[PDB]
């Protein structure tokens, strides 16, 4: 879907002039929507790696 | 102005003449006197404290030795490991050692470091070919790879080890090298076989032999008794003659 | 009744994996106490272990009831920094326990053999 | 914790003959059932009967030996090999060091008797 | 400056540069103290070192109590033969210095009796435990313990006392992880 | 003056052992543009990479070794060699210390009495495939023999080749006797 976005830019660099100040605001609110699903992204932390093997932070507690 | 094109032939430089050199003569066994009266001291504590274990204690040139037997060998541990005055934290150490004329041939050497008071201490048990030890990873996990070790080399059991196998030997070596009986050069080699194209595992032949050269060894005795540095407090007292 | 040995998360002293202790006085006194009590009741009065022990977490435990001040506790009791002292407690306090179980003050069980414990000193051997 | 490898077992010294007739039969199984694997991992140029066979031989060998303390050695032993069978730390050559037989007649002369060995200075 | 640099480029013993390049390397360097590392020809290994004159007067070294030729007997300075024993004790021996003392604190009895008490020790008997709850608080609290009843601590040959050093005096700064111990 | 139970003043910790804290956002003396901008343009890595062109314009030191060799000390140890006293006759008087304190055994001799009555080697060899170069040899024996050269281009297509013997020493040490005399002058008396 990045890719889709960004070749879908492609149209309004090359026709930029003819959509003066229309597909201007247009593209906008294309990338302002894109921009949420990759907030969506980030916030989850999807392409962060997980560990299993946790160094313990319990403490030592012993029963007296 | 100044630069290495103008800098200082030090090899000029006049150097320190001395006509005598003065250096006294001395023992260095004194300077370790008052640190032996306080092993003594530390080790005569330790027997009163645990008399079920602790056969005997030696004591040599700040390096203290305590001896007991394989059935001491945890508990004595977790003294050693938990006890305020002994915070003996640290493994330095396990070795085995070969004395075929005993009948336990096998001896078995802790040596421990204490960070805290910045002493080491060790501790010594037995064994046989066939009579094992427990294995002290219970409280240790760096004995781990040193028992591994001391299995491979000298045939020793270390009871309750997790993954008790061989480390430094091929992998398909039968024998325990370190024994009095094994010889030097073992008993097999290795070679390339051009018709199974294999390394294959031969009997030993030498081009030239070995020679041993401690035939020479010497009919003199070479260092005769030492000398006594056991502290007063600790000579068993003589009796006034009447 | 529970006790905090180590935080092992918070603020970090200059050791790793020790952290900073919140209120240790009471847990080392605690500590103390419960290892008074397993060595008068478990132990013999006349073994050296106990005698010892009890001078020592007597004379520990009287450092911290006097004092209030952490660093000045540390210059009196010479064992390292208080996180390492309440370390210190608990694990003597579990060798008292396990001492119980066995019998450290009893005669020995097994005695060497003569050949055993020879290295090489009797002037008649080699 | 440095944590035990896969197939390992922890020593431990039985104190009757009766349990230790079970582990070594249960190591035995073990061997048999991973006798393939042991043809497969390690390029092998004859059967899984075969080594089933010097298997059978390897614990006959040591079938008539009635001291329990070294019972416990050579089953603890022979553990030790079944892991370092199984997973693949031996190579081809530290294995068919166990198959002797199966490489090709080592020449002609194979004495047997007195006069052969005396012609070759081996009696 | 402290004990410990920094230290400018006319006394380091390296090959630098010469005039207007001098003063280009000058400007254009992070630390214009730094050195190229080149050794400089005519002092580094010169005189090459199988053409030394100092070989010709060299004489074995010596040290003067060791090479007098008169008062010199070699049995005062051999400390090889003066080895010190290892000494062994089984608990029957440090029974005996329980139940009796030692040399400095005697509480023997004198002749042929206090020779079978030794005796009756050397042999199984009395015991380590017997001896040890015979033992009054002056022997235990003085022999085994300290005087003030605590055991004592394993003891350290030569002692080190930690100091810390911060700030200027330090390798690295605050910042840094690591600090300075004297 | 003071009392210890189970410790020491030296097992005291240090008087500022105890780590400050650690530092926040906040109490923070640098303003985030400032390490923002460090962030952002790779400061220290520029300043690693100016480091490194640096040594883009100084002199390199390498040499090249069949025309220019590195330096050699009289103390080196190579090939091996025995000698010759100025008359013509050979060192050796088989005394086998050098067979004795050789920590490979590489050497191997045998001796008997020559016809004009002395004592002198038939066999002397060098495993060179043995030998780890120590230098035992050229000090223990009592009349100068047995050296090791500085040479160490004696490289060979076959293992055959280093099994060195008498001979082969012999003709070593004519070869090489003028770089053993330099090296021995200026050696010897440290030796
Ligand atoms: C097509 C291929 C042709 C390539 C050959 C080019 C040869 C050439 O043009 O010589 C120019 C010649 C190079 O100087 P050089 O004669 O070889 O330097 C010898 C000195 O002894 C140098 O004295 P030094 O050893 O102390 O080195 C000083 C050095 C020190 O350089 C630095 O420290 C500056 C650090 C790099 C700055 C990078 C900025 C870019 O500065 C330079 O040498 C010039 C570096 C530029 O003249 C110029 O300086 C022109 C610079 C352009
Ligand atoms: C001539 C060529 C010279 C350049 C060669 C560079 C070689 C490759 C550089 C490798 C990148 C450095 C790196 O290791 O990036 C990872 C690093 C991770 O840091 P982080 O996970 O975010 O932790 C945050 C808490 N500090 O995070 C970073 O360090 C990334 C820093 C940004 C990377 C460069 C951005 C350049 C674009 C500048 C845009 C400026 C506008 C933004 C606002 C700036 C405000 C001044
Ligand atoms: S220097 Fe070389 S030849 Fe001489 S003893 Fe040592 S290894 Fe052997
Ligand atoms: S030490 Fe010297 S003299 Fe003696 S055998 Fe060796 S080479 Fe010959």
């Amino acid at each position: 879907p990045f890719d889709l976005e960004i070749s879908t830019l492609l149209p309004y660099v090359m026709s930029i002039y003819l959509v003066s100040n229309y597909g201007f605001t247009i593209v906008l609110l294309f990338l302002l929507i894109l921009i949420i699903g990759f907030v969506y992204e980030i916030n989850t932390n999807a392409l962060k790696i997980n560990k299993h093997n946790k160094p313990n932070t319990d403490s030592l507690i012993y029963k007296l | 102005a100044p630069s290495w094109e103008n800098i200082k032939d030090i090899r000029l430089d006049p150097k320190v003449h001395v006509d005598e050199v003065y250096e006294p003569i001395v023992n260095p066994a004194d300077r370790y006197l008052q640190h032996v009266s306080d092993l003594h001291q530390y080790a005569k504590y330790i027997m009163a404290a645990l008399p079920k274990y602790i056969q005997g204690f030696s004591v040599w040139k700040d390096e203290l030795t305590l001896h007991v037997a394989p059935s001491a060998v945890i508990p004595v541990t977790t003294f050693l490991r938990d006890n305020t005055s002994t915070q003996y934290k640290s493994i330095i150490d396990i070795t085995a050692v070969d004395y075929p004329s005993r009948e336990n041939r096998f001896e078995v050497v802790y040596n421990f470091l204490s960070v805290r008071h910045n002493s080491r201490i060790r501790l010594k048990t037995y064994a046989t070919e066939v009579t094992p030890v427990p294995s002290i990873t219970c409280l240790y996990e760096g004995a781990n790879w040193f028992e591994r070790e001391a299995y491979d080399m000298y045939g020793v059991f270390f009871e309750g080890h997790p993954d008790l196998r061989r480390i430094m030997t091929d992998y398909g070596f039968e024998g325990h090298p370190l024994r009095k009986d094994f010889p030097l050069t073992g008993y097999t080699e290795v070679r390339w076989d051009e018709e199974k194209r294999r390394v294959v595992y031969e009997p030993l032949e030498l081009t030239q032999a070995f020679r041993n050269f401690s035939a020479g060894s010497t009919a003199w005795e070479p260092v005769g008794p030492g000398r006594d540095d056991r502290p007063d407090s600790f000579k068993l007292p003589t009796p006034k003659p009447e | 009744q529970s006790v905090l040995v180590q935080m092992r998360e918070g603020t970090p002293i200059g050791l790793t994996g020790i952290y900073q202790h919140p209120n240790p006085r009471p847990a080392l006194i605690a500590l103390y106490e419960a290892t008074l009590k397993e060595l008068q009741d478990k132990h013999p009065k006349d073994s050296v272990y106990r005698q010892s022990i009890e001078n020592l977490t007597a004379h520990r435990k009287q450092i911290v009831e006097d004092n209030e001040v952490s660093e000045v506790i540390e210059n009196k009791i010479g064992a390292g920094l208080i996180e390492e002292v309440v370390i210190q407690a608990h694990e003597e306090l579990e060798l008292a326990k396990k001492m119980s179980e066995w019998k450290p003050w009893e005669e020995l069980e097994e005695k060497p053999l003569e050949d055993q414990w020879v290295y090489f000193n009797k002037k008649g051997v080699e | 914790a440095i944590i035990a490898t896969a197939f390992a077992e922890t020593v431990k010294f039985s104190g009757s003959k009766q349990e230790l007739q079970k582990r070594t039969l249960a190591l035995y199984r073990q061997f048999l059932r991973g006798a393939p694997t042991f043809a497969d991992l390690y390029e092998v140029q004859f059967s899984i009967p075969t080594i089933r066979t010097k298997i059978r031989q390897e614990f006959e060998r040591h079938r008539f030996v009635d001291d329990l303390s070294i019972q416990n050695v050579l089953y603890a032993k022979g553990h030790m090999e079944y892991q370092e069978c199984i997973n693949f730390w031996k190579q081809q050559a530290q294995f068919l060091k166990y198959f002797p037989e199966e490489d090709d007649i080592q020449g002609r002369h194979q004495p047997s008797n007195f006069v052969d060995k005396f012609l070759k200075n081996r009696a | 400056m402290l004990p410990g640099g920094p230290v400018p480029v006319f006394k380091k013993y390296t090959v630098g540069s010469k005039g207007i390049w001098e003063k280009l390397r000058v400007l254009l360097a992070i630390a214009p103290n730094r050195s190229t590392g080149n050794p400089i020809v005519p002092l580094y290994r010169v005189p090459t070192p199988g053409s030394r004159p100092e070989a010709n007067v060299y004489q074995d070294p010596s040290s003067y109590p060791t090479n007098d030729i008169a008062e010199n007997p070699y049995w005062k300075r051999d400390h090889r033969r003066a080895y010190p024993q290892t000494a062994f004790f089984d608990q029957k021996t440090v029974t005996g210095l329980l139940e009796l003392g030692s040399e400095a604190t005697p509480r023997i009895a004198d002749g042929e009796a206090g020779t079978k008490a030794l005796a009756n020790i050397a042999n199984g008997g009395v015991s380590f435990t017997q001896a040890l709850g015979k033992s009054s608080k002056d022997v235990i609290y003085g022999e085994v313990l300290t005087v003030n009843g605590l055991p004592p601590v394993a003891p350290t040959l030569a002692p080190k006392q930690w100091k810390i050093i911060e700030g200027e005096a330090a390798i690295y700064p605050k910042g840094y992880p690591c600090r300075t111990f004297h | 003056i003071n009392i210890y139970a189970g410790g020491s003043a030296a097992a005291a910790p240090p008087a500022g052992f105890r780590i400050h804290r650690p530092a926040t956002w906040e109490e923070s003396e640098e303003g985030a543009l400032s390490k923002a901008t460090k962030y952002f343009l790779l400061a220290e890595m520029f300043r690693g990479l100016y480091v490194v062109l640096e040594q883009f314009f100084r002199a390199p030191y390498t040499i090249y070794y069949p025309f220019e060799k590195g330096p050699v000390s009289p103390r080196f140890r190579g090939e091996h060699a025995l000698r010759r006293y100025p008359s013509g006759e050979e060192r050796c008087i088989a005394c086998k210390l050098c067979e004795a304190i050789c920590p490979a055994l590489a050497i191997t001799i045998d001796a008997e009495e020559r016809i004009d009555g002395s004592r002198r080697t038939t066999k002397y060899d060098i495993d060179m495939t043995k030998c780890i170069y120590c230098g035992y040899c050229q000090e223990s024996c009592p009349v100068d023999a047995i050296v090791e050269t500085p040479n160490v281009e004696y490289a060979t297509e076959t293992r055959e080749e280093l099994l060195y013997n008498k001979e082969k020493l012999l003709a070593n040490g004519d070869k090489w006797e003028l770089e053993l005399q330099y090296a021995l002058d200026a050696d010897a008396p440290y030796r």
